[PDB]
C-alpha cells in the first residue's frame, strides 16, 4: 500500500518531479499486487488551462506523464489506483475520463 | 550525428561507436507490444483507411507515390478528444506493419540536467533511420508542443 499525497511529488527540480511518479508505479508493478493511493488529485490533476505561468505549465508536464503511465502500450497486471478528490469537476477531462 | 568515444583526460576521439549504442530508447515489439490488430479496433472505418493511407502504404509502396506524383504524408497528427481511441488505430499498425516501431513519450524528452532533453531528440532520430523505415509515435507530445 504506497501512500502518496498528490503535493509532496512536485519538486523545483525540472523533472525531477516526473521522475518519482514513473518510479512509484514501477515500484507497484514488481511488488505486485499493489495499490497506489493519491489524495487530492486537484493538485496535479487541475484543468488543463496553457495561458498559466510556468509554474502551471510544470504541472502540465506531471501530468501528461501519469496520464500515461496509467494507460499507455505498458499494460498493468494488479496494478490498482484508487484516487481521492474533493470536486470531479475541477480534475483534468482526460484523467475523468 | 552519432554516438563516439571520448577519451576523458585529453578530450579526443579515441575509437567509434555503432549507430544503436547509446540511447535509452530501443525498439519494442519483440513481445511486448498489444494484442490490438485491426479486428480489436471497433469501427471508424474512415480514420482505419486514413491513417493506414498515411503510415502504413508509403512503405509498402513508395514506388507509386513517385509515379503519380503526389506529395506522400509525412508527420501524422491525431487531434479529437479524449476517449475516442486515437492511441488503440496506431496500437493496430505497430502489429500490422512489421516495421520497427519505437515507443516514448514527450516527459522520456524533459531531464532533471539541463540540455539533456535535446541529447535524447536527436538518441531517437539517429536509431529510427538505422532501422529504417521506422515509426516514432511520442504518445502525447502537449508539453513540448506548447504555444507560450
Ligand atoms: N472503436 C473501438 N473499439 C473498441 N474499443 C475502443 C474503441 N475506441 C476506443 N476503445 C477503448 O477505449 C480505450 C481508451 O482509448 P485510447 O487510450 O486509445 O484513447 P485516446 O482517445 O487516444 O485518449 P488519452 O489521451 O486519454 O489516452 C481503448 O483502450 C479501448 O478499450
Ligand atoms: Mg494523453
Amino acid at each position: 500500500f504506497i501512500f502518496s499525497p498528490a503535493s509532496g511529488i512536485v519538486d523545483k527540480y525540472i523533472g525531477e518531479s516526473a521522475r518519482i511518479i514513473r518510479e512509484m508505479f514501477a515500484y507497484a508493478k514488481e511488488h505486485e499486487p499493489c495499490i497506489i493511493f493519491m489524495d487530492e488529485v486537484d493538485a496535479i490533476g487541475g484543468r488543463r488551462f496553457s495561458e498559466g505561468t510556468s509554474a502551471d505549465r510544470e504541472i502540465q508536464r506531471t501530468l501528461m506523464e501519469l496520464l500515461t503511465q496509467m494507460d499507455g502500450f505498458d499494460n498493468l497486471g494488479q496494478t490498482k489506483i484508487i484516487m481521492a478528490t474533493n470536486r470531479p469537476d475541477t480534475l483534468d477531462p482526460a484523467l475523468l475520463r | 550525428s552519432m554516438s563516439v568515444a571520448l577519451h576523458r583526460h585529453s578530450n579526443a576521439l579515441v575509437d567509434i561507436l555503432p549507430p544503436d549504442s547509446d540511447s535509452s530508447i530501443s525498439v519494442m515489439g519483440e513481445n511486448e507490444k498489444p494484442d490490438v490488430t485491426y479486428a480489436d479496433v471497433g469501427g471508424l472505418d474512415m480514420q482505419k483507411q486514413e491513417i493506414r493511407e498515411a503510415v502504413e502504404l508509403p512503405l509498402v509502396q513508395a514506388d507509386l507515390y513517385e509515379q503519380i506524383g503526389i506529395d506522400p504524408p509525412r508527420g501524422v497528427l491525431l487531434y479529437g478528444p479524449p476517449g475516442t481511441g486515437k492511441t488503440m488505430l496506431v496500437k493496430a499498425v505497430a502489429n500490422s506493419t512489421k516495421a520497427a516501431f519505437i515507443r516514448v513519450n514527450g516527459s522520456e524528452f524533459v531531464h532533471k540536467y539541463l540540455g539533456e532533453g535535446p541529447r535524447m531528440v536527436r538518441d531517437v532520430f539517429r536509431l529510427a533511420r538505422e532501422n529504417a523505415p521506422s515509426i516514432i509515435f511520442i504518445d502525447e507530445v502537449d508539453s513540448i508542443a506548447t504555444k507560450r
